[PDB]
RNA sequence: CGACUCUUAGCGGUGGAUCACUCGGCUCGUGCGUCGAUGAAGAACGCAGCUAGCUGCGAGAAUUAAUGUGAAUUGCAGGACACAUUGAUCAUCGACACUUCGAACGCACUUGCGGCCCCGGGUUCCUCCCGGGGCUACGCCUGUCUGAGCGUCGCU
RNA sequence: CUGGGUCGGGGUUUCGUACGUAGCAGAGCAGCUCCCUCGCUGCGAUCUAUUGAAAGUCAGCCCUCGACACAAGGGUUUGU
RNA sequence: GCGCCAAGCGUCCGUCCCGGCGGGCGGGCGCGACCCGCUCCGGGGACAGUGCCAGGUGGGGAGUUUGACCGGGGCGGUAC
RNA sequence: GAUGAACGAGAUUCCCACUGUCCCUACCUACUAUCCAGCGAAACCACAGCCAAGGGAACGGGCUUGGCGGAAUCAGCGGG
RNA sequence: CGCAGGUGCAGAUCUUGGUGGUAGUAGCAAAUAUUCAAACGAGAACUUUGAAGGCCGAAGUGGAGAAGGGUUCCAUGUGAACAGCAGUUGAACAUGGGUCAGUCGGUCCUGAGAGAUGGGCGAGUGCCGUUCCGAAGGGACGGGCGAUGGCCUCCGUUGCCCUCGGCCGAUCGAAAGGGAGUCGGGUUCAGAUCCCCGAAUCCGGAGUGGCGGAGAUGGGCGCCGCGAGGCGUCCAGUGCGGUAACGCGACCGAUCCCGGAGAAGCCGGCGGGAGCCUCGGGGAGAGUUCUCUUUUCUUUGUGAAGGGCAGGGCGCCCUGGAAUGGGUUCGCCCCGAGAGAGGGGCCCGUGCCUUGGAAAGCGUCGCGGUUCCGGCGGCGUCCGGUGAGCUCUCGCUGGCCCUUGAAAAUCCGGGGGAGAGGGUGUAAAUCUCGCGCCGGGCCGUACCCAUAUCCGCAGCAGGUCUCCAAGGUGAACAGCCUCUGGCAUGUUGGAACAAUGUAGGUAAGGGAAGUCGGCAAGCCGGAUCCGUAACUUCGGGAUAAGGAUUGGCUCUAAGGGCUGGGCGGCCGGCGCCUAGCAGCCGACUUAGAACUGGUGCGGACCAGGGGAAUCCGACUGUUUAAUUAAAACAAAGCAUC
RNA sequence: UCUGGUGGAGGUCCGUAGCGGUCCUGACGUGCAAAUCGGUCGUCCGACCUGGGUAUAGGGGCGAAAGACUAAUCGAACCA
């Protein structure tokens, strides 16, 4: 809701900032093998811990 | 014919979201959020049903910011108590005390008489 | 700007005075979704905000 | 004649078995055998030029200093290091630093509200406003100060 | 020796007299009039005539043959 | 109705003033408001109550059991 | 126990009215089912799948003896 | 050649993974509905624009919030995957951006309750307990005794001692309870009572007085001054008015004490105010004009805070003394404990005028620059009437209760008078009066709020707390049609119209003969006028049963309000409103009649079939969420312990 | 005593919103749905409906009592 308190608000801001896709420079890094972010969280379709 | 919405977050029809209608000078009616009705101050005597005469009846808070003539009568008990009952004390008060001073001759004298 | 979350009006204020050398008429706050602080502050009306938006170097 | 159906072989495909490999486990054995109010374990939030996760770190945040080493780091870029007017990187690590919760410590768990003593700025000993610093938890030991008691007494 | 369509005609049939116009029909009511009652005007559901009228009728009704354009074009196969 | 934070007396001060006493100004103590007596007042009381053992009651509760043969089992029988 | 006005989405009998419940079925409408473009499951599955009698674990798709048997399919159907 | 095993699979409704036939099959059928053209585009049944036809029909498919979600919000781009057809589209993917407050909440207070310490219990982590087995005050008028700093004659800060002093105990507990104070106009792609403009307001501070005003500036004795007016002395002065209710701009005062406000249920009936609807005109723009319609549609403002005036209310006051009782309400109710009559007082004032204010906003007609100038200009934003109308709100007055319908922070008034001030200055203490100066920190704020942002595994016919609420018909927030606003038919389309089905109808003659059973369907249905039985706990049964009417049109009768009563007045006998007369204004109904239609009329919509009995339970109420709503349970009453 | 008014009582009746869930033993029954949909129904000023906050926790709670409910789990939940 649009009420909610500054700890709520801090969480959600972290999980917004870290919902990002995979820069690709690391696909060019030697020894890589990540080809996408796995951990991609839509709202949608999963619901967070809170 | 316009439909009306609320001003602020509280959306139930609480004693604390009352409002009024106002025409707006933009010719748009909105609502206004009222102040709750005061009362004037009950006689401390307990047995008149009425309130005070003279005094505003506002909202307690708002009592500290008017001056003192708005808040009282020029008389004894002036803002707490109503003139009858005044009245009735002055008279009770001396007519007892005029019987204290009987009693105290009466059984004066007839201590020394007897 | 962009402030530090642990970071009042008065603070806010004192230290855009201090490294930029103007008056602040007032400020006002918000918490971004990001995380961030964000302070509008608005100047006194002697100072210009474009002159002094030249000489910080964002525009 | 086909079509359709069945079988076999070749080739091609929904598929990922087998084989080979292994910076992983499991088991046995050896030496040490060290946390914390000087704030632990565990959480939270942050920190990279471009970097989400893992990792590392704490406002000096993918690291400072010091010592050893001795020319890199690297996915791209940028500029150090002139590669001794002593030093890139890495390792080690004894110096410094170490946000918010947490035994968690001013009260309370909401970025809520204080108190005492100092410092700076507005005004000038309003300590009124703002900013900063140090204290302000429970139990308990030795000592210290201030006390209570028709407790036991002495001098009055 | 044309053809089948599409409109249009006509037959059949269904319902039940269309709009407009006119009326000296219409329960009554209002106004003018003279200065005050003849007439006139207006409102008014409904009624009468025009008007068995109006409207629909193959889309799986019947006959036209009057108008309009169109119809020798296309694709896939088949042999004792 | 009102009711407290002493009136009034009796004494002691001033490093305080004005003529040892007096006056003024500001204070102190005692009585007013008695003295003494060991538990605040009252009600129970070596009982109640508590601890330990002993007897009774105790499906409120716990755990368990409720044979076998058998023209299915049960009932009946015992051919157990 | 007996009774009893008012009440009851409680159980029951009869009567009036009403009706497609029925004699005895028919027609109409919408959405399906149908066919097409696109998308696209699941249950279930020893092998499979035409009958009669026989015998058989005493009710066979398979065995014996007869009847017979002709690609690939569509919409329905409820005997197995 | 020896040694040692986790050493051989067809089964275990075996375990994990992969794959078939079914099968291009079932299916993509709940809530009426789409069509034409154009644009972008490789590509259009589905996107966008325009024009048609429809729906939600204000208890909405509308406009906003609370929970919950957490970036889903906004712009641009992509069309790989997903949105069960497509897609130029999206709540998808990618890149950027977006939430601004002293006066809106949180924050503060307590509620039901939760919870430490003291104490007690407990092997123990700990538990009970919240005033109960505690020495539970750390404060303060004031006074004294000392240090210290200053705009230092003096005052203020700091320690110690008297005096006062119940926390009737920490602390937590509400984004719907309590709780000071903000509202107009404009502005964004997305913010806004938060930004800009404008106009206000509350709280706190101001010491070294910020400026005024108040307190507070009189009287007596004389002298001089022609006299006014000044000199000396003495004595007052913590305001004033009204018979009263109370009033005026302030109008000292502590510990202590009393009281008030915060702070009270539900239902009914009346009245006031506003908003909305309605009616009659006047403007501006638009629609229709085949014929009529001087028409039909839209629009036709003044925030908070001050000042004044209506209006509403009053168990408030003064005079006075009432029966031949009177006053008065829809109802009531009121009076020698003071009616009626007259005159005052107070409270509220959300209404009107006014400052704010027209400069702004809106409507309309033009003229500019250029993407925006809150550009510029002209005209207007007017006058009335109605009402058991609806909604909100303010009042008054009743009914009900073996039900009596919070607490605390916080603020105020009064009683008392411990104190302070100055000796006559142009003064003091003091001031809740007017203006002036400074500040108000922290957190939330975007958007969805649901037939697509929440929960149900999903864009799931389910579930989920509220606010505003137009026209017509009509008893109605019923149903039906429409306007403001919204939408695209609910995860696809085209063609056809077979069986069977789901949903909706109709049916000749019979009229329950069907069936366990009138199940299902059908009959009745509104209102007005008549008329209503047995039985009964006398309340009912009752819309019992039964009958008649109902349209359209044209009339008639009745049902009300205001004003007046012999150029402008008035000193006057001269007038007499008196079966209530004249004029003006106005809305909603009721009854009766004529005429009239192919006897059709509560014409759609809405909308009880009835009667005679038996059994059970008295009635209202409750119950097995997801097969039993009942005779089961409860219940008042009765009785027992 | 009768009559006509006024008045507005009630765990009063019809009936919206709301709350519930009778019958069709209708639809659906690999559903829209691990209980939904339609018509028809009960109640609708009260023993009424409902949000938030609070309290009661597994041999326990709560129960106008059906062994009902206690997170799709109840003749003792769920987790290890």
């Amino acid at each position: 809701s649009s009420h909610k308190t500054f700890r709520i608000k801090r969480f959600l801001a972290k999980k917004q900032k870290q919902n990002r896709p995979i820069p690709q420079w690391i696909r060019m890094k030697t020894g890589n093998k990540i080809r996408y972010n796995s951990k991609r969280r839509h709202w949608r379709r999963t619901k967070l811990g809170l | 014919v316009q439909r009306l919405t609320y001003r602020r977050r509280l959306s139930y029809n609480t004693a604390s979201n009352k409002t009024r209608l106002s025409r707006t000078p933009g010719n748009r009616i909105v609502y206004l959020y009222t102040k709750k009705v005061g009362k004037a101050p009950k006689s401390a005597c307990g047995v008149c049903p009425g309130r005070l005469r003279g005094v505003r009846a506002v909202r307690p808070k708002v009592l500290m910011r008017l001056s003192k003539t708005q808040k009282h009568v020029s008389r004894a008990y002036g803002g707490s108590m109503c003139a009858k009952c005044v009245r009735d004390r002055i008279k009770r008060a001396f007519l007892i005390e005029e019987q204290k001073i009987v009693v105290k001759v009466l059984k004066a004298q007839a201590q020394s008489q007897k | 700007f962009i402030v530090d979350v642990k970071a009042n009006k008065h603070q806010i204020k004192q230290a855009v005075k201090k490294l930029y050398d103007i008056d602040v008429a007032k400020v006002n706050t918000l918490i971004r979704p990001d995380g961030e602080k964000k302070a509008y502050v608005r100047l006194a009306p002697d100072y210009d905000a474009l002159d002094v938006a030249n000489k910080i170097g964002i525009i």
